[PDB]
């Protein structure tokens, strides 16, 4: 098949994956709302337990198998050959909630070239009298009902929720947005036309350019004066509340959707090329270099917020407790509006932003793009950029529902319901297939001496008992405790609770019902059934 | 409240130079624009242009702006309007009005007395 | 610079019956679902005062019997039938940016 061809760029491409726009969003916003310091202790070890056994043991499927995603399940357990469709419909979701962040992103980077930048002082277009938030000097009373001129920005210009009650009520059209996705998508696929080669040779060109950008932020933010409270926040043991009612179900959850294991896509670029004696290592430094990436975000998100909260004399909690999704908006809005070298930081903040989403997203659609031409041998035969044309088609319809809506409710529905139970059980079942049903002896027994080193002692130990146990662990607790819904002093009904409850329990139920299928086309009794459908080809 | 207050009036002649001041207090005059009308006697009323005290940020209009400036005092808590070139064609009455919030569609709530430039 | 214009310029309707100022323009002023404009109430000698916030909702000291509404290009002022001293010159305001003009004026008298 198709061949990989430099190790360099199929490694910075994995490692492009592995750093997120959707980590940098989503890792500081609820390490702040949880409480900050007491979310890096207990982070790293699970970080491990739950992403180096999902990305080592994926990769090495796919260096063994080679033949996508999809099909990839034929030669292992074609009863649980539904997780495709799983994978297929849960990045679906993913792209639809990932695509209105970038086109707000990338309608940032436009608004961001006059000189007088909208984020300095409220211009003629938002609620003067709620604007307030001006560093002068004991100029300022705040009140129960305050607001800041980003906050305004981000509510009454992009999103314009002040026209959408909720929602039970429909929002206005957004022309500005629909063009912002047009041309996203037309970069998308223009991107994605073409093949692997095109592939590794965007990616390469957008990789360094977010790493030299958080490296310049960081050299800046380490020298406006308050910079202290921030990192003494970011670095408080607070032993006190996790033990039982602990962050640790969402820390979980989000190390899972920052390494991205199981989303077929890891699968899908392992799918390509054998990679002998580099899989533990490729897993290892990949899992190391986002690690570290998401630390240094979050720093640097813990810095700017230290600045601004002893700035504005006051702790760092109550800066944006409520805002969801507007805590980065505004939160580097107001630092580019204080610091004095505006104009230029915000615009190369934005190109990172849009850069990092564009290689997560592509990824994202690429992992499912090159599993299902698998699965259709006649499309994948001259069709591909006719199925490519209806993917992008399909996806960004599903992207104007939240487009035409006109708020970021069914964004956050999607953040905490599309990328958590529903993938957290389709990694569950993959696992599950990995461990109990196929035999980890003759699955290592291969990548033994395809490696040169034993996997044993470490991975015969925590496939089988550890990583299942905490992967179910996490959905447990997660279906036990209701996740309420707030964004913007909006209390989600318990009609949305169960909207977004039926939404995670049906994004998964193509694997059982495709079970079912499989149990009724084939004739007999269960015994017989079951062990002969359970056969790896 | 309704506590803008101007002066008297003023004398006009060919190529002269005048004045108008605009006392602002009761509210936060520091995030509320500054708008100034013109009226001509027996005629309607015609926009000159806006300023925002605090931020130095004007918008003038109205083929006014080569004539007529606008300057904010913060510590005074007063806004100026610089004339030049007068002529008996644009001497009449100026107001003093102040733009609503955002959400109330930047309306011209409170009004001052005038100032009768004749 | 958008200009607006009104009609009719006079209306002189009895007391007892009501009457109604259209404001029209290119724009299509509406954005952010506000529509951007605002009625004044000018009598000879005292300064204008506002009735109408953003065209949709009543002003602040303004009497009950002062109202309108529309949409996009089509403004109305639908007034009540107004009083012996309600009579006076009216304006609509496009505070839409970046420019803001006034409008015409109609003789609303007796
Ligand atoms: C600041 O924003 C709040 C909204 O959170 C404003 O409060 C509202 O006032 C309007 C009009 O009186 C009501 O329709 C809303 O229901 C109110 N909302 C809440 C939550 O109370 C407040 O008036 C704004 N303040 C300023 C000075 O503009
Ligand atoms: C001063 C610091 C912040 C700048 C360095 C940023 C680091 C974390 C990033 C930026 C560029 C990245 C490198 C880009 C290219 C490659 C070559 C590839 O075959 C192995 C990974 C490797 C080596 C990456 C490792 C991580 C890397 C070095
Ligand atoms: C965030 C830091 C991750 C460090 C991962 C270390 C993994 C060590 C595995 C040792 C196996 C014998
Ligand atoms: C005034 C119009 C400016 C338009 C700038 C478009 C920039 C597009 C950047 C796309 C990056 C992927
Ligand atoms: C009034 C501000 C309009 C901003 C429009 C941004 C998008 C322009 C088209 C970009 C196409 C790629
Ligand atoms: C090549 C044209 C493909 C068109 C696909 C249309 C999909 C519509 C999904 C609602
Ligand atoms: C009225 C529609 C509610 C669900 C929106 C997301 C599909
Ligand atoms: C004004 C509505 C625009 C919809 C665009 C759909 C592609
Ligand atoms: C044709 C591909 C353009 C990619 C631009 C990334 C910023
Ligand atoms: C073109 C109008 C689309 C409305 C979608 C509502 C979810
Ligand atoms: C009212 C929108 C559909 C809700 C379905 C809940 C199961
Ligand atoms: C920004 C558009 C690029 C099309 C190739």
């Amino acid at each position: 098949r198709e061949t990989w061809g430099k190790k360099v760029d199929f490694l910075l491409s994995v490692i492009g994956y592995a750093v997120d726009l959707g980590n940098v969003w989503r890792f500081p916003y609820i390490c702040y709302q949880n409480g900050g310091g007491a979310f890096l202790l207990p982070y790293t070890i699970m970080a491990i337990f739950g992403g180096i056994p999902l990305f080592y043991m994926e990769l090495a499927l796919g260096q063994y198998h080679r033949n996508g995603c999809i099909s990839i399940w034929r030669k292992i357990c074609p009863i649980f050959k539904g997780i495709g469709y799983a994978i297929c419909i849960i990045a679906f979701y993913i792209a639809s909630y990932y695509n209105t962040i970038m086109a707000w992103a990338l309608y940032y980077l436009i608004s961001s070239f006059t000189d007088q930048l909208p984020w300095t002082s409220c211009k003629n277009s938002w609620n003067t009298g709620n604007c307030t938030n001006y560093f002068s000097e004991d100029n300022i009373t705040w009140t129960l009902h305050s607001t800041s001129p980003a906050e305004e920005f981000y509510t009454r210009h992009v999103l314009q929720i002040h026209r959408s009650k909720g929602l039970q009520d429909l929002g206005g059209i957004s022309w500005q947005l629909a063009l912002c996705i047009m041309l996203i998508f037309t970069v998308i696929y223009f991107s994605i036309w073409k093949g692997v080669k095109t592939s590794g040779k965007v990616v390469w060109v957008t990789a360094t350019f977010p790493y030299i950008i958080l490296s310049v932020l960081l050299v800046r933010g380490a020298t406006l004066p308050g910079a202290w409270r921030g990192v003494l926040f970011y670095l408080k043991p607070n032993w006190q509340k996790l033990l039982e009612t602990g962050v640790w179900i969402d820390a979980a959850a989000q190390i899972f959707f920052s390494l991205g294991p199981g989303f077929g896509v890891l699968l899908a670029f392992a799918s390509y090329n054998k990679f002998n004696n580099n899989c533990y290592q490729d897993a290892l430094v990949t899992s190391v270099v986002n690690c570290m990436t998401s630390f240094v975000s979050g720093f640097v998100i813990f810095t700017v917020l230290g600045y601004m909260a002893e700035m504005r004399n006051e702790d760092v909690s109550e800066v944006a407790k409520d805002a969801g999704p507007s805590l980065l908006f505004i939160t580097y809005a107001e630092a580019i509006a204080n610091m004095p070298a505006s104009t230029f930081f915000a615009i190369i903040f934005f190109l990172m932003l849009i850069t990092l989403g564009l290689d997560s997203t592509f990824a994202g659609l690429e992992g499912v793009i090159t599993a299902v031409l698998d699965e259709f041998p006649h499309v994948w035969a001259k069709r591909r950029e006719r199925f490519v044309l209806a993917v992008v088609i399909t996806c960004f319809f599903g992207s104007l529902v939240t487009l035409t809506f006109g708020g970021a409710y069914v964004v956050k529905l999607l953040e905490e319901y599309a990328t958590g139970p529903a993938v957290l059980t389709v990694a569950l079942i993959e696992a599950v297939a990995v461990s109990w049903f196929y035999g980890i002896t003759q699955f290592c027994r291969d990548v033994k001496e395809m490696l040169g080193f034993s996997p044993g002692w470490f991975w015969r130990i925590c496939w089988v008992a550890i990583s299942p146990l905490f992967l179910l662990f996490i959905i447990c607790s997660f279906l036990m405790s209701p996740p309420q819904l707030r964004l913007f002093q909006y209390n989600y009904p318990y009609w949305s609770i169960i909207l977004g409850y039926c939404i995670g329990t049906s994004s998964f139920i193509c694997i059982p019902t495709y079970i079912a299928y499989r149990l009724i086309i084939t004739p007999g009794t269960f015994k017989e059934r079951i062990i002969k459908s359970i056969t790896p080809e | 409240q309704v506590q803008l207050q101007q002066s008297g009036p003023e004398l006009v002649k060919l190529g002269a130079s005048v004045r108008i001041s605009c006392k602002a207090s009761g509210y936060r005059f520091s995030y509320s624009w500054m708008n100034w009308v013109k009226q001509r006697p027996g005629k309607g009323l015609e926009w000159i242009g806006r300023i925002y005290p605090g931020d130095g940020d004007t918008k003038y209009s109205g083929k006014f702006k080569g004539k007529a400036t606008l300057t904010a005092d913060k510590s005074s808590s007063t806004v100026y309007m610089q004339l030049s070139s007068l002529t008996s064609e644009d001497s009449a009455v100026y107001f003093c009005a102040r733009s609503a919030y955002g959400s109330e569609g930047f309306a011209m709530d409170y009004w001052g007395q005038g100032t009768s430039v004749t | 610079d958008i200009v607006l214009t009104q009609s009719p310029a006079s209306l002189a309707v009895s007391l007892g019956q009501r009457a109604t100022i259209s404001c029209r323009a290119s724009e299509s002023v509406d954005n952010y679902g506000i529509s951007f404009l605002n009625w004044f109430q000018q009598k000879p000698g005292q300064p204008p005062k506002l009735l109408i916030y953003a065209a949709s909702n009543q002003g602040s000291g303004v009497p009950a019997r002062f109202s309108g509404s529309g949409s996009g290009t089509y403004f109305s002022l639908n007034i009540h039938p107004m009083e012996e001293d309600d009579t006076a010159v009216y304006f609509c305001q496009q505070t839409k940016g970046v420019s803001w003009t006034f409008g015409g004026g109609t003789k609303v008298e007796i």
